[PDB]
């Protein structure tokens, strides 16, 4: 669309939104690539952050590297622009 | 698929018109001396 | 027979019959200017001269009238914005009524010189064969040009007896037809003083009024005579030819590139006033001026006249047109109608943004907000691509200061962009579309078009000058060549090479 | 590589590909030296 | 500079390419059918 | 330049250009094909530009942790291993290429890798747009 | 000296081959040593390449096109088309430099000191270009020499050693091939086949039985017609219908052999079989469909739903419908779904690529083979620069198979140029009207006017 | 799911220059908007296997056609072939 406020959690800023973004932004956070990411994309849809900590499977490990990147997260009403293109999105550089 | 044949009836027709085409040819051949030459082409016809 | 291409050289050795084809000629170029001048009459719209004036609209021989002193028109209204309760006979349509009948009086005057053609002052009182004597009619014409040009730079330019030219300020703000004193020191050779007219034209028509004199006194040498061909006409029309194209050549300069002779009021502005941002300049350097006296940005963006921020836009660059996009300027954008007033981009944190202006060459630019450093803070993604500077995540707010939309403040994204989609372009201003059904590409001004117009002519002109150089040159060999190119060609035959007498 | 017995004769097998260029520039010295007949 | 396997491959192309008009130059010298 | 990091407490050695030319050689004889101007062709969302080799566990921002993973190969979280997927000298017969590479080869590589963007700075990593 | 300037021809130095035309020992003399130059660069560039050779990089990335020219045949090739000896490459090489010179040698002899016409000194090798009877039997013997070549591949396929089939499982390997295809039907269905896309004619052979099969049938044929043409002379129609002479022998060639340089270009350019990925190099579709693949498997892997993935348009961007309806790889590659290779051929279905033993059923070496075609796609420039045109100078490929397609197509056209400039010349001399048109009797002057 | 997935009248800028209103009159093809439509199917099991967990039969679907990301009226399809599916294991 020409008039979309909730682009600028999808790699443009420090705060990463879950459910509308692809996996290339969490190459951003150590640790957060290629798994835990997999866990977050596969079950997309969240209410908040503490949805994702829970009905993902996260194993301890997981968990602390959740710990360790909670501010730098969030979780938005969902897209279906962008929830069909969080695996590709057709970015390659 | 030969000659891109699908069909029998197809081979009918590309069977059939090279004979009646041959069979002209064959009539103006007849019509020729057909005896062996030494040229480089036979200026008889 | 003769072919399609020759079929004016009938006229070559018929004085008469080339003077009336010349009339011919003549009244057809004026009756051209009579009818010109009156469409343009027709679908002249005066009534804003500040966001619609002549170069907007198309006008393209109502320059020329408003450069010598023809401003007013019959309907009451001048080119200056300005109402005149008594015309005179000299406005517009006067002018071209005078064309339409000075054109039907070369018409009849062509008729009579091609039934009469066999007058005795075309013959040689020597031979008796239709001459010219192409030299004495050379200097007879150039006294007369030198003094036409003496008096039109001594009377009309000067105002001595006549209107004067216009004369506009360095910004096109106020701009009228004003008599003009002559500058004689170097300053004359500005090209932005409109006083080297007059000293040009005074200086240059005693000149040739000397020079007329002097060529009508004497005989050219033998030498030039037998080099140039003189008693062949094909040379003097292969010299106007190239004179002409010369003419051109400067003209189309000076057009393009402007001057005193070419002002903005009636051509409009030039790409180089865009290009250095000359009137964005002027217009900041007024508005530091007002802000140094104590105002706040909207009495000092207010005080900026509509037909400054008017200039300070990309429409009305020549270099944005098309080749085949006709019509007037306002057949593009529209018709101007308001100011808008001068957008001025904020962050979220209250830092000022300016949208980087599109440059000439661009059919499309994107459209980025810098900083006062030169750092991209925001801007629009192409189309659809995903952003990380948007406008929407930055959240950019626009403040307008003056025009109509003084102290208003845009806060919502769509509003926001679409007003830095238009600071791109320059000054935002306000068009009307539904008048004309502008379809919304860039047209040029009538610069643009006398600048591509003339520079098609001169090129040409260079091509006929050659052509009739080489036809005035060999002028023996025109049906082919003889029997004596033979002996000529062999090499070293002739220690000079075409010279007979050399021979080896 | 080449087997060890024959490695140091490498240079000649590099030369040896570009010879028949070398023919044919060969016809064209031989057609030079009989004044093109 | 000095390479001797560069060394053998420029003696191995002057050999080369000075064998053929060696050919045409001794059999213009024995005045042959050339 | 000439100076990268060593180690990952901040050692630096200083390259010698000989070791210089025989990294940029190395580089792209044997990695070009699928890193020419410090991209991945297959796989895009890592690269090697320092921002990525910087925030990685561990992180490869120094000629030991290179040198590492050109001997075990891990995932961009270091948990899986993907010496099948990734040349390794571990996996020398699964990539015949690896075969000739030494300890200081892959020291060159690894400083070529480092001292990259160093040299015509965003063109590293940055893909086709800064060409 | 006559015979050898334009006095005693008619033909300038730059046309002076054409003084060989009737003078058939020297014609012999050129064509052996032009055999001779032939063998000459086969054996060179032999042992170049043996010389070149980097035992640690294949040899698609080394720029070699004779090295796999011989591991198609299965000399020094282990399984899975790994080069385990050169030694043999270089015995090909010295036995073509040698035989090069001796044929060198004959070549110099007949055209510089042997007779000039044969006829006269040894009538059973004389000949006369307007002679079909000696032409055919010429003719007759070469096409068994043909066959008997033809039979030495079947002999080297099936008896000495077997060749190279890269559709042998567990990832391609030298095998005796037993059981050649004999049915005519197979053999002459791919010479009637369509040559446009999903059928390619003659260049989709994908067994080596077929292969072998129908070199038997070549030589068989060839032999039988080589006899044929030794113990027959040409009947009354082939004499009405063609030109007897050697211009003519010469056009008629140049177009057969500029016939087969464009179908070796193509054979080039798509086959796998007999210029097997493993030393030729994958071919553009095979790259394209292993970067597919290879993304398909690591999305497939890495948990990424392939199948339901829609694409920017709509359709697959991973797995897509062909237009005959089977499952195929989605995105640019869908152009080249008719490609078959032996690290993808167990992994296909009857409905195209089966999900479940895409999943299931993956050997490693599939996976090897597709990591490693992915990256050296057949796209490079005349300056030896890999990728795209718009690469940096810091990747050096460019794809044999590129090469020889280009040299094989730029070749085939040059030789059907030569034999339109030949045919032409032949009809003109024939008729005789090549040297200009005559003053006396003009055929245009003779005729109506035509409007 | 829209027929394609995911800010200007690039074409005319003179179009962007009217003053407030700009490029409103081309703004819905302008917003590509991505409009998940609903669509119903019902299918009915003909013939099934009762060795493996296969079942066969018709079925009859009713959904909306493209939007052109918004910018059409979706057109609705009916849809009447055959099924087929296997049930076993998860
Ligand atoms: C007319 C004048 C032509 C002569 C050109 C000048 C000669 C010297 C320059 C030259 O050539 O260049 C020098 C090169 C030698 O240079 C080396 O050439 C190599 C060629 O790469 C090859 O090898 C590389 C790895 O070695 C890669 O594998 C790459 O894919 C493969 O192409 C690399 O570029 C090396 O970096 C470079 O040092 O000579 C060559 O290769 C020799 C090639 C000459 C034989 C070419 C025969 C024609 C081939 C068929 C052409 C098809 C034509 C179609 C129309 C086009
Ligand atoms: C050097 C030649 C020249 C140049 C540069 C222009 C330049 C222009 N003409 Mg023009 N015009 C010319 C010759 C020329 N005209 C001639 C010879 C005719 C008669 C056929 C016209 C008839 C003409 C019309 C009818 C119109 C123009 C219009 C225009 C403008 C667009 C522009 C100012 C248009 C405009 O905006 O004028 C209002 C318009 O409508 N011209
Ligand atoms: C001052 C300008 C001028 C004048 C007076 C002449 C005069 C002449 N030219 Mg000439 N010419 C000129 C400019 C000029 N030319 C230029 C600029 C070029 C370069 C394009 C040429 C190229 C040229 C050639 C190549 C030839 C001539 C020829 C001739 C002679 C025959 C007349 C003719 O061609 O009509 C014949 C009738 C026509 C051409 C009518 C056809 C209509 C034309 C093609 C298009 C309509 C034009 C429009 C209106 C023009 C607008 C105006 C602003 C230019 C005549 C003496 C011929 C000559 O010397 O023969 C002995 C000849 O062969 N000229
Ligand atoms: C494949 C290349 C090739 C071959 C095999 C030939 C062969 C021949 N050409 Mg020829 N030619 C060629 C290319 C070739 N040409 C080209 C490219 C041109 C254009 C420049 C010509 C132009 C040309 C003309 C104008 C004429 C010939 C003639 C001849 C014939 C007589 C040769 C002669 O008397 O030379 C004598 C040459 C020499 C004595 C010097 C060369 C000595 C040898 C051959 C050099 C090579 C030796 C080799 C390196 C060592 C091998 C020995 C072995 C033991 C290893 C001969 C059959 C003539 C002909 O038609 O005769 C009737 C003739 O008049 N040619
Ligand atoms: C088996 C192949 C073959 C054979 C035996 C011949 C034999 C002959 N040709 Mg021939 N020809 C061939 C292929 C062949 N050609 C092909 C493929 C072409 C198309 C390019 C031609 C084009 C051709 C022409 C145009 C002519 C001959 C002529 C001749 C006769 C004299 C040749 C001579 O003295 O050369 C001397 C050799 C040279 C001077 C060396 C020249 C080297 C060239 C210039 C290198 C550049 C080639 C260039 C890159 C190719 C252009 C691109 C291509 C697409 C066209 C002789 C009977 C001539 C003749 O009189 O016929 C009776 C003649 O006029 N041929
Ligand atoms: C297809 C190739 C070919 C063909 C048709 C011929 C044909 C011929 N060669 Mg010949 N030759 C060839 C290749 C060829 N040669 C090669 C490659 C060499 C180098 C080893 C020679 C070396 C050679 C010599 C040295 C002599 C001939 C001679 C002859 C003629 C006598 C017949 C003969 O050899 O008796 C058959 C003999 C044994 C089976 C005959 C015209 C003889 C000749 O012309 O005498 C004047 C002769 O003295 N040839
Ligand atoms: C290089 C391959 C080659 C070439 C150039 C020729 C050339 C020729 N063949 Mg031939 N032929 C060949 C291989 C070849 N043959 C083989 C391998 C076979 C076995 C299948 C035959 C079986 C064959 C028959 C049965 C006949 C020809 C005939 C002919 C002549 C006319 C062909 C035509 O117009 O079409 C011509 C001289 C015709 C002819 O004139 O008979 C002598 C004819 O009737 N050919
Ligand atoms: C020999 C050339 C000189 C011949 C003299 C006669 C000149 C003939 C002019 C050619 C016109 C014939 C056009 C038919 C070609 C065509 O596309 O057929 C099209 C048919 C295929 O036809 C399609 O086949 C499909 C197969 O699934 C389907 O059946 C389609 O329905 C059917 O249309 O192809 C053939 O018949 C090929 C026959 C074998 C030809 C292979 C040689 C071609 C490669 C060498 C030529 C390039 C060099
Ligand atoms: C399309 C085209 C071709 C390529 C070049 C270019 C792109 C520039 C473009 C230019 C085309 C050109 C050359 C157009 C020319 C237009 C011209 C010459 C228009 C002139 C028309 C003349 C007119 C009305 C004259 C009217 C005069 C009248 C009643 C006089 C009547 C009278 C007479 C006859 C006797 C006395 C009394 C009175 C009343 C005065
Ligand atoms: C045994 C060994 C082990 C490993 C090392 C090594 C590789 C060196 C290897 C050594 C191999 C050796 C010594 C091979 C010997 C090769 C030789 C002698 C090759 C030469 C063959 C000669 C040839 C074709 C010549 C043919 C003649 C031609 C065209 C003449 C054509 C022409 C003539 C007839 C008229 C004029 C115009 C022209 C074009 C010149
Ligand atoms: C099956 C397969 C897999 C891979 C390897 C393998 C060799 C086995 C391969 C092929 C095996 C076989 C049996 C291949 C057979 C190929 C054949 C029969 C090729 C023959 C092509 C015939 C051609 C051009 C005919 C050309 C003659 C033409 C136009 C006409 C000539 C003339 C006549 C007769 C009519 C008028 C015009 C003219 C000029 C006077």
């Amino acid at each position: 669309n020409v008039e979309y406020p909730n682009v600028p959690y999808l790699g443009g800023s420090d705060i990463i939104d879950v459910n509308n973004a692809n996996v290339r932004v969490y190459t951003r956070l150590p640790g957060m690539y290629p798994a835990i990411a997999k866990k977050i994309i596969k079950r997309a849809p969240y209410k908040d952050i503490n949805e994702m900590l829970e009905k993902g499977d996260f194993t301890a490990a997981e968990k602390d590297i959740l710990d360790k990147y909670l501010p730098n997260l969030t979780a938005l009403e969902p897209a279906p622009e962008y929830v069909i293109d969080n695996i590709n999105n057709g970015l390659y550089r | 698929e030969a000659l891109g044949i699908d069909d029998t009836r197809l081979i009918v027709p590309v069977i059939l018109i090279p004979v009646i085409t041959f069979i002209l040819y064959a009539g103006f051949a007849s019509e020729q001396d057909n005896e062996d030459f030494f040229d480089t082409y036979d200026q008889r016809r | 027979g003769l072919p399609w291409y020759r079929v004016h050289t009938v006229v070559l050795n018929d004085p008469g019959r080339l003077i009336a084809v010349h009339l011919m000629h003549t009244a057809l170029v004026a009756g051209w200017a009579g009818s010109m001048a009156l469409y343009e009459l027709a679908v002249f719209d005066p009534s804003d001269p500040v966001l619609n004036p002549m170069w907007r609209q198309g006008m393209f021989v109502m320059p020329f009238m408003a450069r010598i002193g023809v401003t007013d028109s019959w309907g009451g209204w001048s080119v200056t914005g300005e109402s005149v309760a008594n015309p005179g006979f000299w406005s517009f349509e006067g002018v071209a009524l005078a064309h339409i009948g000075l054109s039907g009086l070369l018409f009849l005057a062509a008729v009579w010189h091609w039934v009469y053609w066999d007058l005795e002052l075309f013959r040689d009182p020597r031979t008796g064969n239709p001459a010219l004597d192409l030299p004495k009619i050379f200097g007879i014409h150039l006294l007369l040009s030198g003094v036409l040009c003496f008096g039109f730079g001594a009377f009309h330019v000067t105002g001595a007896w006549g209107p004067g030219i216009w004369v506009s300020d360095a910004y096109g703000i106020t701009g009228k037809v004003q008599p003009v004193a002559p500058a004689w020191g170097a300053e004359g050779f500005n090209p932005f003083n409109p006083s080297g007219v007059a000293s040009h034209h005074i200086a240059a028509g005693i000149l040739g009024f000397l020079a007329g004199i002097f060529h009508i006194a004497v005989r050219p040498p033998q030498r030039l005579y037998r080099a140039l061909r003189m008693g062949n006409i094909e040379t003097v029309l292969s010299s106007s030819i190239a004179a002409v194209f010369w003419s051109a050549f400067i003209t189309t300069g000076t057009m393009w590139y402007g001057s005193a002779t070419t002002p903005i009021e009636l051509f409009g502005p030039t790409r180089y006033q865009w290009d250095s941002g000359y009137f964005q300049q002027e217009i900041e350097r007024r508005v530091e001026n007002s802000l140094n006296e104590g105002l706040n940005l909207s009495e000092a963006w207010s005080r900026i006249p509509d037909k400054l921020a008017f200039y300070d836009y990309i429409g009305n660059n020549p270099a944005k047109g098309g080749l085949f996009r006709a019509g007037p300027m306002n057949k593009g954008d529209g018709i101007a109608e308001a100011w808008l007033g001068h957008p001025i981009f904020q962050d979220k944190e209250g830092k000022e943004l300016t949208v980087r202006r599109m440059p000439a060459f661009f059919e499309t630019f994107p459209v980025i907000l810098v900083d006062k450093d030169g750092i991209i803070r925001a801007d629009i993604p192409f189309r659809r691509a995903e952003s990380k500077y948007s406008i929407e995540q930055v959240g950019v707010t626009v403040s307008f200061y003056g025009g109509k939309l003084n102290g208003q403040v845009f806060k919502d994204a769509p509003t926001v962009k679409k007003y830095a989609r238009k600071a791109q372009l320059g000054e935002v201003l306000e068009f009307d579309r539904t008048t004309l059904e502008s379809d919304g590409v860039f047209r040029s001004s009538p610069r643009g078009w006398y600048t591509f117009g003339h520079a098609n002519f001169a090129l040409l002109f260079f091509l006929g000058h050659l052509w009739h150089g080489s036809r005035t040159l060999f002028r023996d060999v025109f049906s082919g060549i003889g029997a004596e190119v033979t002996e000529q060609v062999e090499f070293g035959a002739f220690q000079k090479l075409g010279d007979r007498s050399t021979k080896k | 590589k080449l087997p060890e017995a024959y490695a140091v004769f490498k240079p000649i097998i590099d030369v040896a590909p570009v010879i028949p260029v070398f023919f044919l520039l060969l016809a064209f010295v031989w057609q030079a030296a009989v004044g093109f007949r | 500079m000095f390479n001797p396997t560069t060394l053998f491959q420029l003696i191995a192309l002057f050999l080369v390419i000075t064998s053929g008009p060696a050919i045409i130059v001794l059999i213009a010298f024995r005045r042959g059918n050339l | 330049t000439r100076t990268v990091p060593l180690d990952s407490s901040g050692t630096t050695v200083i390259l010698t250009p000989e070791q210089v030319k025989r990294g940029k050689r190395l580089f792209n004889s044997s990695c070009g094909n699928c890193h020419v101007g410090g991209i991945t062709k297959t796989n895009p969302n890592l690269g090697l530009e320092p921002d990525a080799l910087s925030l990685a566990t561990p992180a490869r921002d120094n000629i030991d942790a290179l040198v590492d993973y050109m001997k075990n190969p891990t995932t961009y979280d270091g948990l899986e291993s993907i010496a099948e997927l990734h040349p390794s000298v571990k996996s020398a017969d699964i990539f015949p290429k690896m075969r000739s590479l030494s300890d200081e080869d892959l020291f060159a590589i690894g400083g070529h890798i480092l001292l990259q963007p160093k040299l015509s700075s965003e063109k590293w990593g940055g893909g086709k747009i800064y060409y | 000296v006559a015979g050898r300037d334009i006095e005693s021809t008619g033909f300038a130095w730059w046309s002076g081959n054409s003084r060989l035309i009737n003078v058939s020992g020297k014609l012999l003399g050129a064509h052996v040593a032009h055999a001779g130059l032939m063998v000459f660069w086969c054996g060179a560039m032999t042992l170049f390449e043996v010389a070149h050779y980097i035992p640690e990089k294949p040899l698609y990335e080394q720029g070699l096109i004779l090295l796999p020219h011989l591991a198609v045949l299965g000399w020094g090739v282990g399984p899975g088309g790994e080069i385990i000896d050169i030694y043999p490459y270089f015995v090909v090489g010295v036995l073509h430099l040698i035989s090069s010179a001796v044929l060198g040698f004959g070549g110099v002899y007949h055209s510089l000191i042997g007779p000039d016409t044969l006829e006269e000194s040894f009538p059973a090798f004389g000949y006369d270009w307007r002679d079909k009877n000696k032409i055919t039997t010429i003719l007759g013997i070469h096409l068994i020499v043909l066959g008997i070549g033809a039979f030495l591949l079947v002999i080297k396929a099936m008896y000495v050693g077997g060749i190279y089939d890269t559709w042998a499982p567990g990832g391609g390997d030298v095998r005796i091939i037993d059981s050649p295809t004999l049915n005519p039907g197979v053999i002459f269905g791919y010479v009637l086949k369509s040559p446009w896309g999903g059928d390619g004619w003659i260049v989709s052979v994908n067994n080596m039985e077929d292969l072998v099969g129908g070199h038997i049938w070549i030589g068989i044929i060839c032999i039988v017609g080589g006899f044929w043409h030794i113990f027959t002379k040409p009947f009354a129609w082939a004499r009405r219908a063609y030109v007897w002479s050697g211009e003519a022998y010469l056009s008629y060639s140049l177009v057969a052999v500029s016939l087969m340089g464009f179908i070796a270009s193509q054979y080039s350019w798509y086959n796998n079989t007999a210029y097997p990925s493993e030393f030729y190099g994958p071919t553009g579709p095979e790259a394209s469909q292993s970067q597919a693949f290879t993304f398909l498997v690591r999305d497939q892997r890495l948990g990424a739903n392939v199948s339901s993935a829609q694409g920017p348009t709509g359709l697959g961007k991973y797995l897509m419908r062909s237009p005959s309806g089977e499952i195929i790889l989605g995105g640019e590659t869908q152009r080249f779904w008719d490609l078959r290779a032996p690290w993808i051929e167990p992994l296909r279905g009857p409905n195209g690529l089966d999900l479940n033993k895409i999943k299931n059923d993956i050997q490693p070496w599939q996976e090897r083979r597709a990591a490693e075609y992915m990256t050296h796609a057949p796209l490079g420039s005349l300056n030896s620069v890999g990728g795209v045109a718009t690469e940096i100078n810091s990747v050096n490929y460019v794809s044999p198979r590129s090469w020889l397609t280009c040299a094989h197509f730029f070749l085939g056209f040059a030789f059907y140029i030569g034999h339109l400039w030949h045919a032409g010349r032949a009809r003109a001399a024939a008729a005789g009207f090549e040297k200009g048109i005559n003053r006396e009797n003009e055929p245009t002057l003779s005729l109506r006017p035509i409007d | 799911p829209s027929y394609r997935t995911g800010d200007m009248a690039v074409a005319l800028p003179g179009l962007e220059a009217d003053g407030g209103e700009g490029q409103d009159e081309l703004f819905a093809e302008t917003n590509k908007v991505f409009q998940v439509t609903d669509g119903s199917i019902e299918m009915a099991f003909n013939r099934v296997d009762g060795t493996n967990g296969e079942f066969s039969g018709v079925f009859v679907s009713e959904q909306l056609s493209d939007t052109d990301m918004g910018s059409k009226a979706p057109k609705k399809v009916l849809l009447k072939g055959i099924v087929f599916g296997k049930i076993e294991e998860q």
